[PDB]
RNA sequence: AACGAGACUCUGGCAUGCUAACUAGUUACGCGACCGGUCGGCGUAACUUCUUAGAGGGACAAGUGGCGUUCAGCCACCCGAGAUUGAGCAAUAACAGGUCUGUGAUGCCCUUAGAUGUCCGGGGCUGCACGCGCGCUACACUGACUGGCUCAGCGUGUCCUACGCCGGCAGGCGCGGGUAACCCGUUGAACCCCAUUCGUGAUGGGGAUCGGGGAUUGCAAUUAUU
């Protein structure tokens, strides 16, 4: 994988500002403004989930209601439950989505399957 | 525990941040002059307020 | 009777000063002049490569006829009509940078002097220059006819 | 100390609309019948020498239908400044 | 002296018909310098009988949507149209407006009688003011349709349609619609 | 030797100052021929060419016009200069020559010494414009 | 002492003008030099609201107005004669404001 | 039918512009461009050359509308 | 006026067929990756005059305009004039032309399809991706 | 005779007569500038034509001439700012019109501590094979673009924003004025006006749909807020 001519090793090991600089201006807008309490908490709990993980097995499912939370490169490989609003849904973080919002992976809705119209 | 989350939010702006000063309703507020009433209670009291209908 | 700026067609004047600025030889031209629009309200970059000298001409005469016109007023002077998509047309201002540094270059060439009322009015020297271009152009136009 | 309350009797209380409509409400609240009390307030304010008046009571009178009773007396003006 | 657009002469022109002599303007007094007087001729009935004929051709040239509010587009276009006309025929361009008005106007016209959906027309005859008005309409519309995309200037195309409306040729969209009206008038009678 | 007037058309206001002089007539800092529509040139000199140049030979008018639109402002200067030469002829000249000026200016255009009372109406709700309204649909 | 300024704001012109006349006349009788009425541009508050409560209407629009009038009167005199002519002459419907020098 | 006009002049067409147009009474760039099958810019600049040659009288000019007359 | 003897009626640049009897900038605009705006930039950079029709240009001017457009950042073509500012993999500033534009489109579709995101689902089912109201409109082209 | 129509209130048009204005200007005189003028440039006396806004005048079919049981009134003309200013308010009655969702305005029904309560965190009113509706924008030559020249009014403001400096553009920084005829603001708004480039083809007309980037707002923008 490559992000701005930079791999996953350098990304993780890079300081937070050097992570910030390669994201678009939109991610930079929410990052330079800082990340909040309820987000640093989820960051910390996915850390403890990834650290307690078995050798070949992926960390314990950490459920979350934060769709708006940006995906840091440190969640790569971590199982994230994203709340669609009915049901906790199953997200598996890959390296390509490190720029995207956690939310969009969880669909908002059931896709419309049409049928014949009716009297009105 | 529960005391932190009862009012947990920055409501300093928005529609629900504002209420008419008579009927306690946030629907259709007149914000112009610091009136802060929904249209209906404004239209009821306009005499004493000194809003005359000249037009 | 010495043809001060206002007795002449103003577009002939702006055609004159645009050339006088290039013949003089002293002006500071942006590295980005060829690059950009003159405003957000415009699509295509100006056809004439003289756009900075003729815009400095226009700027010069608008500050000739009015003092106290600064960056906000230099941005307020150029009316654009922006047609947005399927949405109606609305009014747009000019470019701060280019109007303001036309005035900064004019402050560097000792034309413009900085007023006590906050704006910028022409020097005695700059006014001499403007009624000089006015003279040579009015004279050429009334004699050739 | 910057507020001072002074109560003053309204001189002719028949010729106050608010006052006698208030007494109309209060008297209907007495359990008094519609017709007798309204004809009383009407006849009173009329007698007070006011060029004309009208009284309209609308709501539940008889049963679950919706009634509006209207008693009109003397001259009346409506449109116009 | 009063000279139209600075180079013309209004008082030398002529009217050959009695019906259109009482209506068509710019002979004796009404002759002006410029078309736009911004006066009120729709104020009262037949008060628009007396306004300058050149202004009358002028008012009707804004008649489609984008050109609507802009009057000056016309006093521009009517300016170059006259100066073109004088080059072709070689006569007072205000004689060419008279002849085009006189010839383009209908004579007899049809009025629709029946029930809606069934057109059965009966022939009646045009009133003088109506003749002037319909005529000028026809002139401006002939100019538009002819000038939409031929890439002709409307100056060029109106001088065209006007001179042709004056000569009596079938080139003019005007003379065409007139000739149809009169012919339907014949059909019914 | 000094006389002052004002022209009016719609929202456009003109102010004409007449002093004894060489016949200089300027508008807000420029002669008659520098005005914005050059198509509208001839409407500006209309009283001039009507009144003759001799009567303007002894009259210096400085004109200040602000308000309204472009077109309106030329009607404004027209108004200003016409009203000027009629109102100056009253005080510093006789009433005979004012009657000459007036009989010449009146039979051509009534708008020379008078203004049109008419001005924009008020658009009211229920429509896009003064009268004009929104569409409606049945069915 | 010089340049004392009185600012009047009121809802209706009737009550207002009579007070301005009381002050200019009452101060002119003590021979305090007076800069007379100066009448500021009428400031209006226009409110357009939807007549009906539920909007089943023809889309009808109530136009409410309220007009405020602001006048100024300038006096040249000691503070005492002004504070006394103001405190003695008072009228309902009008609100008064005093600025000095 | 689709329209082909000449972008830059041809010798054939140039004989027409050169030897003919001065006899035409009323001359308009659209008139020239119609009878000679020239394009717009080329015909316009053609009359701009027939200006510098002195073969054509210029009556008036406004924006995109131009008026030309034959010499005497 | 002029009568050019050597004139290219059909031109070829960057896999595309260019019409040169047209004007110059608006002939160059025909290819993908260029609008009127970037065309005025490249042709004001190459010193090529805008008065010439696109068929009067010598091979040296076509080759130096080509050379200007392949290599954007060397010629002082501003970084904000580039089609793709920072690409997702290499992190470089590159001006994207016809075949490269189409390819980058295809690829940025494939990435979002393999990732399992909403932009890509949208782009997959044939829906407008910007969150447009699809109730009323977004019909034409459908059965 | 009475209500409804009118009258009336609100707005526009008239006033070189009146009442006046340093928080609006004018004329006059000084200084300032560049060639007797041009200048929103700086200050003092002069006054109200301009600019405001009060008082009160003015239009009443009035004057003249035509059509009229010469009656109402209807037409034309003059004298004139105006011979039609635009809105508000709206009777006796009714609708089984819309309004539990504007009301600390309610009569009943239900809900009442795993609440139909309320607050907290997410989703949803925005979804898409389809119909029906207001409305935007265009289909170009009276047009698009590019430079240049001079125009409004109603209102909004503790947020409007003067002038600098950094910024290609959005934007940052800053240093200032105004509870306002004082400061934004001589509110240099759009056509239009004058030159320029384009040349009848999906064209520079039209710009939807998209792929990348910068900046703002906000806790929070992915379901593109802009
Ligand atoms: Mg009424
Ligand atoms: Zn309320």
């Amino acid at each position: 994988f490559t992000y701005r001519g930079v791999d996953l090793d350098q990304l993780l090991d890079m300081s937070y500002e050097q992570l910030m600089q390669l994201y678009s201006a939109r991610q930079r807008r929410r990052l330079n403004r800082g990340l909040r309490r309820k987000q640093h908490s989820l960051l910390k709990r996915l850390r403890k989930a990834k650290k307690e993980a078995p050798p070949m097995e992926k960390p314990e499912v950490v459920k979350t209601h934060l769709r708006d939370m940006i995906i840091l490169p440190e969640m790569v490989g971590s199982m994230v439950g994203v709340y669609n609003g009915k049901t906790f849904n199953q997200v598996e973080i890959k390296p390509e989505m490190i720029g995207h919002y956690l939310g969009e992976f969880s669909i908002t809705y059931k896709p419309v399957k049409h049928g014949r119209p009716g009297i009105g | 525990g529960h005391q932190q989350l009862y009012w947990s939010h920055p409501r300093k702006f928005g529609q629900g941040s504002r209420s008419c000063r008579v009927c306690s309703n946030r629907h259709g507020l007149i914000r112009k002059y610091g009136l802060n009433m929904c249209r209906q209670c404004f239209r009821q009291y306009a005499k004493d307020i000194g809003f005359i209908k000249l037009d | 009777p010495g043809v001060t700026v206002k007795d002449v067609n103003q577009q002939e004047f702006v055609r004159a000063l645009a050339a006088f600025l290039k013949k003089s030889g002293k002006l500071k031209v942006p590295e980005w002049v060829d690059t950009v629009k003159l405003a957000k309200h415009k699509e295509l970059a100006p056809y004439d490569e003289n756009w900075f000298y003729t815009r400095a001409a226009s700027t010069a005469r608008h500050l000739y006829l009015r003092g106290g016109a600064g960056v906000g007023s230099m941005t307020k002077i150029y009316g654009g009509r922006q047609r947005n998509g399927v949405m109606p047309s609305h009014f747009s201002r000019g470019s701060k940078s280019v109007a303001r540094r036309v005035l900064q270059a004019l402050e560097g060439l000792k034309m413009v002097e900085k007023d006590q009322d906050g704006g910028r009015k022409l020097t005695p020297q700059g006014q001499r220059d403007l009624d000089r271009i006015a003279g040579q152009v009015a004279a050429a136009n009334k004699k050739h006819s | 100390g910057s507020v001072e309350l002074y109560a003053e009797k309204v001189a002719t209380r028949g010729l106050c609309a608010i006052a006698q409509a208030e007494s109309l409400r209060y008297k209907l609240l007495g359990g008094l019948a519609v017709r007798r009390a309204c004809y009383g307030v009407l006849r009173f304010i009329m007698e007070s020498g006011a060029k004309g008046c009208e009284v309209v009571v609308s709501g539940k009178l008889r049963g679950q239908r919706a009634k509006s009773m209207k008693f009109v007396d003397g001259l009346m003006i409506h449109s116009g400044d | 002296d009063i000279k139209l657009f600075g180079k013309w002469s209004t008082d030398d022109v002529q009217i050959n018909d009695i019906s259109l002599q009482d209506y068509i303007a710019v002979k004796e007094k009404y002759a002006k310098y410029l078309p736009h007087s911004a006066g009120r001729y729709a104020a009262k009935r037949f008060r628009k009988a007396q306004c300058p004929i050149v202004e009358r051709l002028t008012n009707s040239m804004m008649m489609h949507g984008r050109n609507n509010g802009k009057k000056l587009m016309t006093v521009r276009i009517v300016k170059h149209a006259f100066e073109i006309i004088h080059l072709l025929t070689g006569e007072n361009p205000l004689q060419v407006l008279v002849n085009a008005i006189i010839n383009s106007g209908p004579r007899e016209d049809s009025t629709r009688i029946g029930r809606a959906g069934t057109v059965r027309r009966q022939a009646v005859d045009v009133s003088p003011l109506r003749r002037v008005n319909q005529a000028i309409w026809l002139l401006c519309t002939g100019a538009r349709e002819a000038a939409f995309r031929n890439i002709k200037t409307i100056a060029e195309c109106l001088a065209d349609e006007l001179i042709n409306a004056a000569k009596g040729s079938s080139n003019s969209y005007a003379i065409k619609k007139k000739d149809e009206l009169e012919r339907v008038a014949k059909s019914n009678r | 030797q000094s006389v002052q007037v004002f022209g009016r058309k719609k929202t456009a206001t003109a102010v004409a100052h007449c002093k004894r002089g060489n016949g200089l007539i300027k508008v807000n800092g420029r002669p008659l021929e520098m005005i914005e529509p050059r198509t509208l040139q001839y409407k500006l000199l209309e009283p001039v060419l009507l009144l003759g140049k001799e009567r303007f030979a002894g009259v210096d008018i400085r004109v200040r016009v602000k308000g309204g639109g472009h077109v309106a402002q030329i009607y404004a200067i027209r108004q200003s200069i016409s009203k000027a030469l009629v109102a100056y002829y009253q005080k510093y000249v006789d009433e005979a020559s004012k009657k000459e000026i007036k009989d010449i200016l009146i039979q051509y255009d009534r708008t020379l010494l008078v203004a049109d009372p008419r001005r924009c109406e008020s658009k009211k709700f229920g429509g896009p414009g003064a009268r004009a309204r929104y569409q409606k649909s049945y069915r | 002492i010089h340049r004392i300024r009185i600012t009047l704001t009121s809802r209706n012109v009737k009550s207002l003008e009579k007070v301005c006349a009381d002050l200019i006349r009452g101060a002119k009788e003590k021979n305090l030099k007076v800069k007379g009425p100066v009448r500021m541009p009428t400031k209006t508050l226009r409110i357009t609201t939807r007549k009906t409560p539920c909007g089943e209407g023809s889309k009808t629009w109530d136009r409410f107005q309220m007009r405020i009038h602001k006048r100024l009167i300038d006096l040249h005199s000691p503070s005492e004669i002004v504070k006394q002519i103001t405190s003695i002459s008072i009228e309902p419907g009008v609100e008064v404001e005093v600025t000095i020098a | 039918d689709k329209l082909n006009n000449l972008v830059l002049f041809d010798k054939a067409t140039y004989d027409k512009l050169c030897k003919e147009v001065p006899n035409y009474k009323l001359i308009t760039p659209a008139v020239v461009s119609e009878r000679l099958k020239i394009r717009g810019s080329l015909a316009r600049a053609a009359l701009q050359e027939l200006l510098s040659k002195g073969l054509i009288k210029l009556v008036s000019k406004h924006r995109a509308q131009v008026i030309y007359t034959r010499n005497t | 006026l002029v009568i050019p003897e050597k004139f290219q009626h059909i031109l070829r640049v960057l896999n595309t067929n260019i019409d040169g009897r047209r004007k110059i900038a608006f002939a160059i605009t025909a290819i993908k990756g260029v609008g009127r705006r970037y065309a005025h930039v490249v042709l004001r950079k190459a010193d090529i005059d805008l008065t010439k029709r696109a068929g009067e240009l010598t091979e040296d001017e076509v080759e130096r305009v080509i050379t200007i457009m392949q290599n954007p950042r060397q010629y002082k073509i501003p970084d904000w004039f580039l089609n793709r500012q920072k690409d997702v993999k290499d992190g470089k500033y590159s001006q994207v032309l016809a075949n490269g534009l189409d390819n980058k489109l295809r690829e940025d579709l494939e990435r979002l399809k393999k990732i399992r995101a909403h932009r890509g689902l949208r782009h997959f089912w044939g829906l407008r991706v910007r969150g447009q109201h699809t109730k009323t409109t977004g019909r034409r082209g459908r059965t």
